[PDB]
């Protein structure tokens, strides 16, 4: 004597892929002024008891929009700003030997060349200096620019900050975001103890390859997370529980010039560098980074045999992108040798850095930024919060391991912050039978 | 207790829950310009809320095709088949949450609908003859 | 079978009126590409849903006003002119197909839709008094 | 008139639910600039989209409390001294509707909160009381 | 013993800020306004009267003017988009004067510049000859250059594009409602007691104007002040007036137009040579009928400052033309008068003589300038005066005089003048009340 | 005492306009990715549509007025320029070229057809000048005062269409949005204009190709077995006569010539893509008709059409009026490129193997609009065509005893018109009213 009744308002969910709106707690900052809605003053997380859930961080569909909207802000932050097409052309460039670190000498190229002025028919005679990283040479003293033969460049507009600033992702009506609390969770599977929120916590969106930064930590304890941990093939996203501080510096005291490029644009050129020529570094605290490397080893013996027969080497060879770790300090681009952090085989550092002003700001090719100049030196301190490490592949069974930094995909460095969450649609229409009948 | 705070709870006792997620489901001038202005982004915004609209009436449409319209819980004449489930009451109504629940009948969930859907056609159309005369 | 029959009887129509009613409420992640570049493309399709939800609301509203809602065929108590239609059931109710007489009426609809809405707001107030 | 009804006592106010509820939710050169005009398109459907929600909203909370389908409800929940003193002949001493509802202001969140309950208590009891 | 009852459709409003739609008159082609603010209003307006209701009205607060000013700008810059570029033409000119049927007053005024541009094809140049207004052109180092060179670009308004005001409705969404205040001498801010409900409000016209204000609304019986704060002397004064002053604008002289092909589908449509003597613009203003008006303005003012306050004008103030006179949009080129005239009068025809520009920054920003094509023949506009836009000069302990200017770099002001009466407000239907019933 | 009762739903409506929405099938990934039919037409059809056999329902059809074909060509008029919007400029080449003729291995038939050109033009730096040789067809050429410039550059800024974009005509679909019905004529004989018997409704049309032409109808429906003369006034001359054939009539179309691309950079991200030099011998473009099957065609046709005629008048048959390229010939478009075929070989007679010259064009002008200008890119190779002849654009222009008919141009909307004859967008209303036995 059962009978159907329907219920309306169910707790049931499903797994979905909806769409996210952005939100946050300076005017010109490109994240601010786009995930410009607040968010709540005291987000409320509500725990669900004697609830299990299954979550997946390497198919997590809030990382693939989080990739997708970023590039998209990076390019609606260029699109309205000065094209640099009038400066693709012959450069007379000299050696630039005054007062430079004999270690760092041709870095720098002084350049001249014939721009336009504001008026059409007069032109104008310019020096500026470049970085040899961006000047190539055609076929003695004539160079372009590099993107010449390639793409457009676009120079950012110089009030424009890429600070990252933390940005929550809120779920739109009808869905909840389920987030683990475990701790030790390495990101393919069930949770014990599952709450829902409204919003995620604020995540930077960091820009760097090699060593993630300025993010959280693991609790208590290193936590190695990959897709498959025995596929070579596959990344190794690396939790620190401790951060690692390193310090970065550009120390040349540089001037900032403006010149009339054409009719109501400027364009910024690097001009004469007030003091003496040296290149550019990160410290990283010695005893600490062997520490942290002894850490990590430690997790890696639970996973490949207690023999723990390790080597860690550098980067492998390619562009310098992949190669290098790569970051945004005060603005400017770095480049920096991480050899030095990855020497030794278980059982301060002074890493150098290069400038580059021409960058392409993701893997995409085609279009290009110019990096206009900043004025003074640039230091800054970050957080070291987690690797990104490749297992060799090669004959089986040696004695020794071998692990080496290397770079992948954006996606990476933001599936590490959202590797707890999940997004799930509710489904309120839930039928079951009683012994009510009309 | 919190909006889907009897997730993890007895059947039985999350019923009486019902009212907040049938609301929730439904529910700074210098920001809003500048996402007006960037067109893309205001368009998936538009078809976000759009769909939301559109799943919410679904719903209600449904209710209404099956005759229940403004009621949380509806009462049938369509009887349970022990096709659909073999489980006992107890366990249908205690030691059990809508989660699991919802997963072990999902197969049959278009049968009900249906048989629904024709219940109602039937009793509309007696209730017209008995009120002609 | 989404429009039935028009030549059909009258009365045979109530067979096909469910499905009527629910084919008025309607993944390929590229079409959504697509459209968002193709802003002109993407408005338009947007009237097109929000059309579509207006029409189907306020058909329901004012049947929710003349107190029909909640059910397909509704008796009301709108007296029937002969000013409007004069013809018996075997000439207009079981010989009609629904397009032709749907296109007489027409010229008195607004008036029956008024006086529906009358009905209504009479019966709401006598039911509230009666309800001491 | 739409707010002709607003200078009216509250007594009075209440044969022109109608027209109010009728009014809420109510050039191929035109649809040409329009759409040209991604702005001024975007506002309008904007404007459009929320006009239809708000509609909905409303409705829901009439389905919640048990008054769907009609203007006007008798409710379950009895009238509390501290969210007005007046007597009933004070309430509607020719008072404007929307004086008295500058009066009630801030009670109005309680009042929603106890007709939601107590509909869905109601809804259990009966559902029980049908099994037997 | 009453029980809750919810009734909905109740005669509810809150204050409220959305957006409106923008209609107007169901009947020329090629205006910008009328083209685009494309939903006609053929029903006559549904004004209901409210009896018995009192309600709030804040003019200096009122979100539709700044509504308006938002609409009109962005649609201006869409109207303008599509447009041929004239950054081609920001290149070194050979000027010399006019010296052709040269009055003493334009002496100096009108400029004769030659260039080399371009042609169809990049390979070729050209040699054109334009006439411009020196307040157009800058010496550098006979070697000139547009203004509009170092800090924006130039662009060139389509030459079949109107921009003349016609009546702009603005009508409001199902859920919203527009309440116009009706009171008869009412002041800039507080509760209205004729209050009426309309859908929409009453056709305006988008005129441009600085100092003075144009074919607006008269102030009913009599001449009636509005500001913000009147004791503030930062505040600026808006007057309505209940006569209207009639005032002629004319540019005499008879021009003529060159189509100059700059490159591949392209036009640029400069000043050509003045066929007969060459005269400066100007503006007539009744003698008498300043005065009078002048003089009710005057005791206006006095209501509010005293009895023993002498009251004088002085003539404008020291800024940019823009501000420091009065611009009109006359016949579709810009002219820019002098106002001395106006307001040099101490209470206890007339001409105005006028300046042609055509490079425009006709909003405050900067960046964007428009270039007006020459209008050939002879321009003549015949309009009406409606209101001032008056700033007292106070600040100091001169109880005695008060002085006058006329001013206003502002035209959010000049929408003010005919929103002040309206107000949007949003309904809310359901409302709850106790009766004898009980479920 | 028979009381109002309201229905919510019933099985009636009312003619309307309304956007319809695009869907097709794209057969493969280059198709999905470069076709811009299939790029814009993303959403799949109803793998399996049906049709409903409305019973006892006559209904006006009136093709002339129908808005679906009004949506049709304003929707591929927004498509074609969309397009375009990603691709390299030509403005660069608006330059003075000097053109000499090419006389190597030609035939008399094409000799100055054909001009060798060469110019000054940019590089990758802004500084630094090249110089270039391609090949242009007579048409697009104009002499200036052996100086020449395209003939654009008075007009209009011409755009160079991207490579690899595909513009070629695959089924297209439209589909009623909800609430929306498309309604069939499917009488055998239906004339355009009119109330049939024979009425259906589907949710999506069968597909239709968006062929491109302006004489002769190619690769459209043939007619339903008979043949059939449409239009909407037989009597006024300013009114074109759409003729559907109950057959179809092959056309073979060559290019003979075996044409080479050079890509040429024009700037950082800039390519030119000229039109090389041609190996082999120089021949002339043509078509193939085979003529008996034309004639007797005609005949067909001629017969038919006699019937709104005296019964004994003469037909008469002549060739273009004065009129532009893309109006007094056919204008073909194949294998990627722009054909203008001379059809005077194909009206000459008077009724009571033919090969058509053809001549090629790169500047285009698609839809009549002159506030453009596109350079359509060579193709490499030889193109070979066949095409299927499905119907006719002609025009009827005191003389009781003999007519004449041209082929002529016309709007683009007229061929859209002749498939889209059969079809009826209308809107469905829900409620309606009955007397009948109850009371509340
Ligand atoms: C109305 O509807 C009709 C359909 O009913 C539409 O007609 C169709 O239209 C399409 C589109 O134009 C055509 O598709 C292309 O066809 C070509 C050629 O194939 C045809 O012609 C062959 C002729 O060769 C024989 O005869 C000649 C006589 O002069 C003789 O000289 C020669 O030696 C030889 O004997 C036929 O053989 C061929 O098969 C036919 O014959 C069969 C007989 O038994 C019969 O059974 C068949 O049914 C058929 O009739 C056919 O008729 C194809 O080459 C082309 O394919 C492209 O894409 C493929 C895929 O990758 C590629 O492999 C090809 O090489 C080619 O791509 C290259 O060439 C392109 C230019 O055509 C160029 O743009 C590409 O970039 C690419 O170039 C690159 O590769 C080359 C390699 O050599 C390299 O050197 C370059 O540097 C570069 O890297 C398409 O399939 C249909 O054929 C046509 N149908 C008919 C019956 O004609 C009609 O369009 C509609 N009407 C309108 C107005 O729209
Ligand atoms: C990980 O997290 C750290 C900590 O937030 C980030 O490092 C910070 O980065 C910001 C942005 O570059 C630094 O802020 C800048 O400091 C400059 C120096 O200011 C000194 O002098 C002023 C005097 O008034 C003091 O108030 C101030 O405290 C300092 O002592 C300023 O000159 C900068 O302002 C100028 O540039 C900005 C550009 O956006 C313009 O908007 C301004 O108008 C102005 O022109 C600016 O305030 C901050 O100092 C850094 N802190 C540390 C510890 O490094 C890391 O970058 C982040 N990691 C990664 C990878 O991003
Ligand atoms: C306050 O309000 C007044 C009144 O509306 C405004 O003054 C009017 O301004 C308009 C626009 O400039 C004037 O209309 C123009 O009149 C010109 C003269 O017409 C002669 O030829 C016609 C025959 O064709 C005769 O009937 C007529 O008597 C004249 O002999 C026309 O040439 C103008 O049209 C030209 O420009 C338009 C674009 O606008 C093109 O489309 C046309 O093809 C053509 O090239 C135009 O019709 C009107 O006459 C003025 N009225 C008065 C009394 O002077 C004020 O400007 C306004 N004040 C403010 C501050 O805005
Ligand atoms: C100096 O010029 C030579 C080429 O003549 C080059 O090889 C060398 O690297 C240059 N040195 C610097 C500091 O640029
Ligand atoms: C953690 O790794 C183990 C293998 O050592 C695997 O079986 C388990 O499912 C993983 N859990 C999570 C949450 O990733
Ligand atoms: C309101 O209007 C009436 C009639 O137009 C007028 O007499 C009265 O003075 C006005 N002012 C009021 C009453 O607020
Ligand atoms: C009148 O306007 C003045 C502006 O200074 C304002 O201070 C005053 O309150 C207004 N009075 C009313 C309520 O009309
Ligand atoms: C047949 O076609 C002719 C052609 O103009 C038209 O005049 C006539 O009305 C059509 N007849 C019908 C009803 O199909
Ligand atoms: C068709 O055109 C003729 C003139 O050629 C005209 O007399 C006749 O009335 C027209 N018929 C229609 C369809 O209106
Ligand atoms: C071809 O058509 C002509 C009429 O133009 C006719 O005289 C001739 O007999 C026809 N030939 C055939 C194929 O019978």
């Amino acid at each position: 004597n059962l009978w159907v009744t329907v219920y309306y308002g169910v707790p049931v969910w499903k797994d979905a892929e909806t769409t996210l709106f952005c939100a946050s707690d300076k005017k010109h900052n490109v994240w601010a002024t786009h995930c410009c809605v607040p968010t709540d003053p005291n987000p409320q997380e509500i725990h669900l008891e004697n609830v299990t859930e299954e979550f997946n961080m390497w198919k997590n569909n809030m990382v693939e929009q989080m990739h997708t909207d970023i590039i998209s802000l990076w390019d609606q932050s260029l699109k309205p700003c000065v094209k640099l097409t009038p400066l693709c052309v012959t450069l007379q460039c000299t050696n630039v030997t005054n007062n430079i670190t004999d270690d760092m000498r041709g870095e720098l190229k002084n350049c001249s060349f014939n721009m336009t002025t504001e008026l059409r028919d007069k032109k104008q005679k310019v020096y500026s200096l470049f970085y040899r990283l961006d000047v190539v040479q055609i076929n003695n003293k004539e160079y372009r620019l590099i993107n010449c033969n390639t793409s457009a460049i676009t120079q950012a507009c110089p009030k424009v900050s890429f600070e990252p600033i933390p940005i929550h992702y809120c779920a739109p009506a009808g869905f909840a975001i389920l987030k683990c609390k475990d701790k030790k969770f390495n990101g393919t599977g069930p949770c014990t103890n599952v709450s829902t929120v409204q919003c995620t916590h604020g995540i930077k969106p960091v820009v760097s390859t090699q060593l993630l930064l300025n993010g959280s930590l693991a609790e208590e304890e290193v936590i190695i997370r990959s897709e498959n941990i025995t596929n070579n093939a596959k990344n190794i996203l690396v939790q620190l529980n401790e951060s690692v501080q390193i310090n970065c510096t550009r120390p040349n005291n540089n001037t900032r010039k403006s010149i009339r490029i054409g009719p109501g644009q400027w364009f910024y050129a690097t001009g004469d560098i007030i003091g003496d020529i040296r290149q550019a570094h990160c410290n990283v605290s010695k005893a600490t980074w062997n520490e942290t490397l002894g850490k990590v080893v430690k997790q890696l013996r639970k996973h490949f045999g207690n023999n723990t027969i390790i080597r860690f080497a550098n980067s492998s060879g390619g562009d310098l992108e992949v190669t290098t770790h790569s970051f945004n300090c005060g603005g400017e681009f770095f480049y920096c040798n991480t050899s030095g952090l990855f020497n030794s085989t278980w059982i301060s550092i002074t890493l150098p850095c290069r400038i580059k002003q021409i960058i392409n700001m993701w893997q995409r090719i085609g279009q290009a930024m110019y990096a206009p100049p900043i004025q003074g030196v640039i230091r800054c301190v970050s957080n070291i919060t987690g690797l990104i490490l490749t297992r060799d592949g090669g004959s089986t069974n040696s004695t020794t391991e071998t692990f080496r930094p290397g770079g992948g995909d954006m996606r990476d460095n933001w599936r590490s912050e959202l590797y707890k969450y999940k997004v799930v649609k509710i489904e309120p229409l839930g039928v079951a039978p009683t012994r009510c009948k009309r | 207790l919190g909006f889907l705070g009897a997730a993890g709870s007895t059947m039985g006792a999350a019923s009486m829950t019902l009212t907040v997620q049938a609301r929730n489901l439904l529910s700074a001038p210098e920001c809003q310009q500048h996402l007006l202005k960037l067109t893309v982004w205001g368009i998936k915004q538009l078809q976000a809320r759009v769909l939301a609209v559109e799943r919410y009436l679904r719903d209600q449409q449904l209710l209404g095709i099956w005759g229940c319209s403004g009621k949380l819980i509806c009462c049938t004449n369509v009887p349970w088949n022990s096709t659909w489930s073999n489980r006992n009451l107890s366990e249908i109504w205690d030691n059990m949450t809508w989660l699991q629940w919802d997963k072990e009948i999902s197969n049959y969930t278009q049968i009900i609908y249906g048989l629904l859907e024709e219940s109602q056609n039937q009793q509309e159309k007696n209730e017209q003859d008995l009120l002609a005369l």
